[PDB]
């Protein structure tokens, strides 16, 4: 007997969940192109609160940024007669450096004043902290990795006397086998010194001075995205190629693993290319391999050496914005928007991005986006012959025409014999300093 | 893969059959081309043989193609057209010869055969094409 | 249709197809199917272009209509260097459906706005996005600490000729058209001009806009000037510029550089989260102050 | 391509494709289009089994590549009765494009995973996931009041040798490959292993790894032991299978029969959501305790 | 696990793609090596819980968990995320034949036996679509899943 | 690409070739259209070939494929129909000639070849399509 | 576009052509119809045009089609079939002729031709389409 | 299949398709692949119609299963003056698969709802939605202030019969199926029945249940009512409709007109978010009362 | 729509045409199906008209597809096959003739006619279907 109309069922399931399977976001889709599917990524936390349950992920960091932590072994309300705790609370994973500057529901609380037992979490495995002997040692937790932080004899008197949401500044070096090779400051430094003293003041020069305070914890990019691939086994991770400092991402636990790597190639752009087996990630730029004149084009399946589509005007995203991280003062999300002079009528198109970077950095990054998002606009679809196959997945292409001479970076490469190419147009003078001043 | 005979010695007039490349090629849309090979050897891909003789050669030819056929085996065949190498050329054939002298292990290329009967004693089959796998 | 029903009822009709686009420049361009030059209005409609018109759809929803609009590219027509370089980007349109016969009976199938065009293989094909392509997109402001309008804007108007300000001087030295040297570099601050309007008013480039950055004048009033992109059409260091200041978009760029502090349209102080979820302590500061 | 450019840019070339998988077993697999036999490492292509190569994808975003790679499983290949036991899963490739003129003239397409292979018909299809099938894949520990580790894991290292732990007696009673009798069952407690490594390393199983329960002896110390799942190998009553002990992953089971207590890498006291909101009333017990 | 069918390899009909039986192995790189819930503690104050099984051997990745709204105790629910992680990594294989109208009485939810040269795998059925040509889409599922874990308590 | 030899010398009467030209077209549905062309030459697409002789000249004739040319190689094609030009319009032809004489070197377009035995001496092949490829 | 010529004067008995419409058409389906028309005019659209001489014709037939042909030149085509009208009927044909004389400028409807060689001295060519481009 | 497969198992089968629907109405429809008219209920099923019978699907999952099954529609069939006017809705049917040599060998293939009915070009396509439409639905109550309930409903049991509160009256004056005049509009007070079944006994709509608006009165007891939608079938002026009460599913209209105020199912107070965040202030009044 | 004239005279043996019924029809896999028709008339629909006369006839038959033709008008045709019923059944035709004695008013089937030249006088053009739009 025949078939119905669950021919477009049988068209839809599995006949497209095969397709997923081997494979705000307004702004996310342009930057990485034609390239892939940018997964969702990144809606920032604000108002950081810690919540006590069971079902909370294990948070990773990289750097200087606050995080929640959360409640595990806390103690009976003990009165004095007004009231006592002891706390422990969990931030992240890995050996840590120390966590300064804690502050809890509200501005502000001075660490001295506390109690605190600050731990690395040291895959040494750390002993028990004898606070949670009040268990006794034969129950006593000794987490080997979690950096916990526990708190004794917690006045609860002068927020309220409810638990109040506590959040911490917390350094953590980037680690990972790729690391522990290469050292940079965290450890490569090997004693610096040289305290400059000599004593509102004369920080002006803060940003161009010779002195290392506070950006001495930030970590390169090429360690962290080295850290996620080793996380997620990929240790045949090629990372020479990247040039940026990291200055305290945060993804939570269960963020896909690319998730958390998608944020950074949006803000430092780079490749995630992958020529050989070695995923090369190179910062993206300019510099052309290919110089191909038109005569050099193959015979692609639609029949045209060079189908050249241009987007839509309505959809150009006029003005860029992005939700980062304050990064100098008390962490707080803040946002900069890039507007183009012309075409400011519409198309606003935002994404959030949970790093935490500076304020001169950040009108670098939406003007960046907004040169490149109006610049990708220009797509190519061309077929190059395998006489020339050496043009990796990620390189750009000079591409000679009678008119014009317009570079094209590739993506999609299909070849089977014939290296057919989604390109797309990248100019080499979007990818630079945008030279702006400061706050 | 079988060493059994030959085949029938009767073949019409019309035996065709000549070498296979699959040397995918690109086509170069504005200039010359660019092509690759990955064979260095050829099938030699013989069709359209035709037995005619009397019915009492018909049944040695209809289990021809099953008894020691099967789908599977050999059955070397005849050539009307160890190493032998081409030398009208300054290139050179090289083509090797697992079987002695021009016999061609192949395979039939069908599913089915389809005899015919054309008088009293005439039997006819059309075609029987063979790729010679190795 | 508009009262050519009389014309239409009857079996026997012929109604060409036709369309003009306007570009963001003043000039129009024509195309029709009736493969005989014809006009009605100032346009001139050739059909040496455009024109295979296929399959207009409509919706009662905000969804757009669309028409993909085969043709082809020639130099008398689009000719894909003036597409290319930026142009046709905003271009507006309006389908006739005239009578050959008599351009006088005719109507219009939509007025789009022509939002994708793709062009190959000698031709072009330009996606016709409907009536209603601005809705469907984001504007608001979001309350950011800079300033949120452009410099002729209605939310901040500034007289941009007032002074010596705009620098009209004509162009030399324009290199991979992203570097411009300038003769007349001299004149102004070094830096003034960060996020300015470059509107070449003269030769291949004619009324482009693109935006500056890195004003650096090196020796004698030099200016070298980048841009962030490509104008997309060589100037031929002969043309005209005039580059309109470049606004920080802050408060202290703003009032400093330029006298219109008042019609700020930002959002300077603003608070933040830490500050609504904190309870007053009663310890140190709690005079008023700036909370800066 | 790396350095056979001269080769390339000629019209004239000849690059047959070819490639090498290695299983999770230490042996490799050889597969080539070259149709006769050529290595160049000590892998031995063969053309008897593998390689159509249909069209490998590329993206500069994480998504991975894939090469559905049409092929043939015999006795001497895949032979599928290895496949569908639970062979082949992380298997890794690497493609290969040689000269079969001079197998020193090559290079490596992708590295991959080949993620899902669909056998049927005498044939199989094995879709070759690319560098990146890591990513993209949820990673992360929950703060639950288990354990979190496995017992080789380097959260918790126990030396899992140290004693009398592991149980390497020779099998005997396979029946349908969950049931195990095994005749050296005494030597241990009762249900000693629970959660344990059934590593079986000899015969039709060689190297196989399933999971234990119900560890339960009979008699005379006999040990039937079920498994969660089949091993999709039959034993053959003489194989030799080495069992790790049980971990039951809490507090309790780990240091009462482990003595490794201190790496436990888990989260036993855990307070609550309900403690949380609580505000603590002056009723009752009020005094430092376990809250436990 | 009861199997209702024993199916030979001979007893197949003839599919739409001219296959007896289409076997696909899903992907290693997702087969959940760590499952986790979301229970109710069900027995004290009731409040939202966790716990996770996870495989010895390949423990590197896929955390695949869900969230389940009902009560159930501590022993049942380390049973529970234990009988998933041993189920979806046998629900790997899934088959794709079709059987003639001959033996109709296979209903859409049976398991065959389905024995064939190598291996006699047991398998559940689903998405029937018949026409007069019952054409399956299996899937494995052994005897063993289901049974009780025997773990102790809290 | 060689320059081995021209061919055997037989080629059957319907030995059919002539100029193909890219023609990129647009085909407006208005009326007139434009068009444009990337070669400034023509491949000659030279077709149906035959050879006829005994079976002497056949196995230098089904190693011509084979041992020179696989597929991708030159063997210099004779037309029976240093730079020419065409001077009998006022535009010109100015087409080149890579090798001498009208020898345009070709190859088959063809992935395998098929010769037929029509009696006990005749060879025959029906067609060996060829485009000059640069 | 040229004005070169008309075309080799041989012209095979079979030279088919005749004028065309898009006229794209409805047929409301529980009754008559309505019919549009977009051209006021019509291509001529000559085709099957067959070069039939000896050798030395084809030279200049052959180079005919590359030399002032390319692709998109004119050659003035002749008819054996300043504005011309149609008075048969009380309508009007009124189809005006940019060229003088049933000149109707044309182009080859071929991304290649094909000549053929019937004879020592015999050259055929089967077929060159025409659509007359403005 | 049941205690056929004597009969399946040989290859010599002769199970031809037919099956039976039931509509709202009592009456069912019979259909049958057999070409002879063939009966085992008292269905008679005729070949004059239906009977495509295009692919069954099925699912372990609770997503339905799906049928199209094509077929005709005639004056003794469908005939789709019946179909459009809202009958054949929640349409029941069971496919069975009859021997029509013996009719007693038989099963039910599945036991359908017909969800989706497209009828074109003289024939008609009727999509068999599963057994498990009705899962799928969102069923529930939100604490609306009004009711929630129908008359008739469990949750309130009204006896809608128990007094003068029906409108048994015959029907005149049906204009455009909307407007209805009624003869006999005396009886009852003005704008009595604003949300009634106008369920309508007799002629072309039997047992066509619409429902009221506007019951106005304009002289001597005309009784002029109009309907939210069209019935689907004309009345003919001389039906006969009754029409059960209105309820406004208030309060106040509960208990005044009628007395079932008890059974009211409904949630009147229900104070609000603004009550549910407010801390209490000690001004103003602060004694206990309705909040009302 | 136009009353211009009938045709050219002649027509070819084998001018081809009868009545096209819609017969929009169900073909239940049952058995025996129902069917209707929305027409209660029939479209004629005649073709394969041939005109063969000199070509003094040809240029006032190529502009009768052009001049008065276009697409879109009448041309009343001649059948070589006012109501006119018909009474062989006890059933009727009665179907309408809108012109006068046979006159069927049509249009051709054709976006372009292919006009032939078979010798120095004779004119063919294969077909001209219509189909008599109302
Ligand atoms: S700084 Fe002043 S002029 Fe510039 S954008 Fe802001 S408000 Fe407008
Ligand atoms: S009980 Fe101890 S050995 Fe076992 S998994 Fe937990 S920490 Fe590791
Ligand atoms: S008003 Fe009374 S009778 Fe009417 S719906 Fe509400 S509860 Fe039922």
């Amino acid at each position: 007997a025949t078939i119905l109309l669950s021919a477009a069922g049988a068209a839809i399931g599995g006949g497209f969940g095969g397709t997923v399977l081997g494979l705000g976001r307004v702004i996310d889709q342009r930057l990485l192109g034609s390239g892939s599917q940018s997964v969702e990524t990144g809606r920032v936390d604000r108002l950081r609160l810690s919540s006590a349950s069971e079902g909370e992920a294990v948070g990773r960091l990289w750097g200087r940024m606050r995080v929640a932590g959360q409640v595990i072994w806390a103690t009976r309300f003990f009165e004095s007669a007004s009231y006592s705790l002891s706390l422990a609370l969990a931030l992240c994973e890995g050996e840590i450096l120390r966590v300064g500057r804690v502050w809890a529901d509200g501005s502000e609380i001075e660490v001295s004043g506390l109690n605190m037992r600050v731990y690395r979490g040291g895959e040494d495995q750390l002993p028990d902290p004898k606070i949670a002997a009040v268990e006794g040692a034969e129950a006593a937790p000794a987490y080997r990795g979690i950096a916990y932080v526990v708190l004794e004899d917690l006045q609860l008197a002068p927020f309220g006397n409810r638990v109040p949401q506590f959040t911490f500044e917390v350094v953590r070096a980037a680690q990972g086998a790729l690391a522990e090779a290469e050292p940079d400051l965290t450890r490569g430094l090997r004693a610096v010194a040289l305290i400059p003293g000599t004593g509102w003041s004369d920080g002006e020069n803060y940003a161009r001075g010779h002195w290392i305070s506070g950006r001495a914890v930030a970590q390169p990019l090429a360690s962290v995205v080295a850290e996620i691939c080793g996380a997620a086994g990929i240790t045949e991770i090629d990372v020479s190629g990247l040039y940026g400092l990291v200055r305290g991402y945060t993804m939570t636990g269960d963020q896909t693993g690319r998730a958390g790597l998608q944020a950074l190639m949006l803000a430092y752009g780079f490749e995630a290319l992958e020529r050989d087996g070695q995923l090369v990630f190179r910062m993206r730029d300019g510099r052309v391999a290919a110089d191909l004149a038109a005569a050099d084009l193959a015979l692609g399946e639609g029949e045209a050496v060079v189908e050249t589509v241009r987007a839509a005007e309505a959809e150009i995203a006029g003005r860029v914005r992005l939700a980062y991280v304050e990064a100098e003062g008390d962490f707080e999300v803040k946002a900069v928007e890039a507007v183009f002079p012309d075409a400011a009528a519409g198309a606003a198109a935002g994404s959030e991005l949970s790093l935490a970077l500076t304020r001169a950095q950040a009108q670098g990054i939406v003007g960046r986006w907004l040169a490149e998002a109006r610049v990708a606009r220009d797509t190519a679809r061309f077929a190059l012959p395998p006489s020339r196959g050496h043009l990796g997945t990620g390189d750009v292409v000079r591409l000679d025409l009678p008119e014009g001479k317009r570079r094209y970076r590739i993506d999609r490469v299909e070849q089977a014999g014939l290296i057919q190419v989604e390109a797309v147009r990248v100019e080499p003078g979007i990818y630079a300093p945008a030279d702006e001043v400061e706050d | 893969a079988f060493h059994e005979v030959r085949f029938p010695a009767n073949l019409s007039f019309g035996s065709v059959g000549g070498p296979e490349r699959r040397t995918e090629i690109v086509t170069l849309s504005s200039g010359h081309e660019e092509r690759n090979s990955p064979w260095a050897h050829s099938r030699r891909h013989y069709d359209a043989g035709v037995g005619l003789r009397s019915l009492d050669d018909v049944e040695r030819l209809i289990a021809f193609f099953e008894a020691r056929g099967g789908q599977l085996h050999g059955f070397r065949w005849k050539d009307w057209a160890g190493i032998v190498s081409f030398n009208e050329p300054p290139p050179q054939g090289a083509r090797v010869t697992a079987g002695f002298e021009f016999d061609v292990p192949v395979r039939f290329d069908t599913d089915r055969i389809a005899v015919s009967v054309q008088s009293f004693q005439a039997g006819d089959l059309p075609q029987v094409p063979v790729v010679e796998v190795r | 249709p508009e009262s050519l029903k009389a014309h239409l009822q009857g079996g026997v009709t012929t109604l060409a197809r036709a369309w003009a686009l306007a570009r963001a420049d003043g000039r129009v361009l024509g195309f029709t199917d009736h493969d005989v030059v014809l006009r009605f209005d100032g346009i001139s409609f050739e059909p040496g272009s455009g024109m295979t018109a296929k399959a207009v759809l409509q919706g009662t929803g905000l969804s757009v209509d669309n028409t993909e609009s085969y043709g082809a590219l020639s130099s008398e027509a689009i000719t894909e260097a003036d597409l290319l370089a930026g142009r046709y980007d905003g271009a507006a349109v309006t389908v006739w459906l005239v009578n050959w016969a008599d351009p006088a009976m005719r109507a219009v199938i939509f007025r789009g706005h022509l939002g994708e065009v793709s062009r190959g293989a000698g031709a072009f094909t330009a996606e016709l996005r409907g009536l209603t392509a601005a809705l469907g997109q984001e504007q608001g402001r979001i309350y950011h600490p800079r300033c949120a309008a452009v410099l002729g804007d209605g939310r901040c108007r500034f007289d941009l000729t007032k002074d010596g300000y705009a620098l009209e001087a004509a162009l030399g030295g324009v290199d991979e058209a992203v570097v411009l040297r300038l003769a007349e570099g001299a004149g102004f601050e070094d830096r003034w001009f960060e996020k300015g309007r470059l509107v070449v008013l003269d030769g291949a480039a004619a009324g482009l806009i693109g935006v500056v950055k890195n004003d650096r004048l090196q020796a004698d009033g030099s200016r070298l000037i980048e841009l962030w992109q490509r104008l997309g059409a060589n100037p031929v260091a002969g043309d005209r510029v005039r580059i309109e200041p470049g606004c920080d978009k802050r408060a202290g760029t703003c009032r400093l550089k330029f006298d219109n502090f008042l019609n700020f349209r930002g959002f300077p102080h603003i608070p933040g989260e830490d500050w609504m979820v904190s309870y007053p302590v009663q310890s140190g500061t709690n005079d008023g102050g700036s909370l800066f």
